[PDB]
């Protein structure tokens, strides 16, 4: 246990990559809440993996790896949290594109961190739809809204407004299979964000610039908008510019 | 005149090192607020000093370029946390120091007109 | 019943990031 403390701290005194320091520390501090060895010694070995290569890509879905397993593998678990981390594992694996490694990987991590039954429904259901699928355009864009879907469920939306997201996931997985460009699948992302904020919002279309202008958002709403935004994009391969004026998101696709 | 000071004092604090990152937010709340109560100073250039806590402490790197009577900064190699990070800060200090601050997200880079 | 899948989800990551090092 104490172990598991010290390779995460030989890690960051080689590294910089913020999240390889980051992730080191989580996947250790979640590891003493759960003292079953099962879950310290993956940690441990994934730590001892992440010691010896220098692609630091392949260090984070290490280190993913073990930070998933220590937030299911705490007792205090349900099914449904237990079911996301396997989903996401096998997705994960089979998948040789780092995109769908990180973003399922990330997807389920910040899925585990809710009690909601409703949020950890929709997103197992979301992986086991991506984890019968082929398209990866499909997946990259799944694991989009599962991530986007959580992040609003673990902000405090409300459950009215859970559930006209939990509609954008359905809209979001249909029109990917119809074959819906990034641009327009990363557009219903921006949609299930506002839709599920309750705020404002208003679509103009130059040349081929979806500008999306939304009023009423607070700092602590705005975060999880850039994030969101940030991690669909990363996936489905959109170059996408977010300007803030105060109360106002500007998003230019 | 006293800011410049205090800006070595975080700086130093800050180039000692989201737990660990917050604190860079923490540091930067500190000198705006510091720099409210010492209104001698500029409060562009002191929301500039608040970037550059956050960016000296986090290891990215910062370019300068003015356009005008208006300010640009452009700071990449961020990913999505920092950026989340460094949205915040420079929104915090930008209140607190009562400037007005335009931010643009694009990749690993987050360009800021102040 | 719910304990059946915890296992599988460690030995999941336990290929995963052992046979990546079959080279």
């Amino acid at each position: 246990k104490e172990e598991i403390k010290r390779l995460a701290e030989e890690l960051k005194e080689k590294t910089k990559n913020e999240e390889i320091k980051r992730l080191a520390e989580e996947a250790a501090e979640l590891a003493e809440r759960s003292d079953d060895p099962e879950v310290l010694e993956v940690v441990k070995k994934a730590l001892e993996e992440a010691l010896k290569s220098k692609n630091e890509e392949k260090i984070e879905l290490l280190l993913l790896v073990a930070v998933l397993v220590a937030e299911a593998g705490s007792v205090d678990a349900v099914e449904e949290k237990l079911e996301i981390a396997l989903l996401a594992l096998k997705l994960a694996e089979e998948s040789k594109d780092p995109r769908i490694i990180r973003g399922a990987l990330r997807a389920a991590i910040a899925a585990l961190r809710s009690d909601d039954p409703l949020a950890l429904k929709t997103v197992k259901e979301a992986l086991e739809r991506a984890r019968a699928s082929k398209d990866e355009r499909l997946i990259r864009a799944i694991l989009a809204a599962a991530y986007a879907f959580a992040l609003l469920a673990v902000a405090g939306a409300s459950a009215e407004r859970l559930k006209e997201a939990e509609a954008i996931v359905k809209e979001l997985i249909a029109a990917a299979e119809k074959g819906a460009s990034p641009q327009e699948l990363v557009l219903l992302v921006i949609e299930m964000m506002v839709k599920g904020m309750g705020v404002t919002m208003e679509t103009h279309r130059s040349g081929n610039e979806v500008k999306v202008v939304i009023k009423g958002l607070h700092e602590s709403q705005q975060e999880v908008l850039l994030e969101a935004v940030l991690f669909a994009a990363e996936l489905m391969g959109v170059r996408v510019r977010i300007r803030f004026k105060g109360d106002t998101v500007t998003i230019v696709v | 005149e006293a800011v410049r000071r205090r800006f070595e004092e975080l700086l130093r604090e800050a180039l000692a090192f989201r737990e660990t990152l917050e604190h860079a937010v923490r540091l930067a709340r500190e000198l705006a607020e510091f720099a409210a109560s010492h209104p001698e100073f500029n409060r562009q250039e002191a929301v500039l000093l608040a970037i550059e806590l956050m960016v000296r402490a986090m290891g990215v790197t910062m370019e300068t370029h003015r356009s005008g009577n208006e300010v640009k900064v452009v700071i990449k190699g961020l990913n999505i946390d920092e950026q989340v990070a460094l949205y915040r800060a420079v929104r915090e200090t930008s209140k607190i120091m009562g400037v007005e601050t335009e931010i643009e997200v694009e990749g690993d880079t987050q360009t800021i007109v102040v | 019943r719910k304990k059946e899948l915890a296992k599988e989800v460690i030995e999941t990551a336990k290929k995963l990031i052992e046979k990546l090092a079959k080279e």
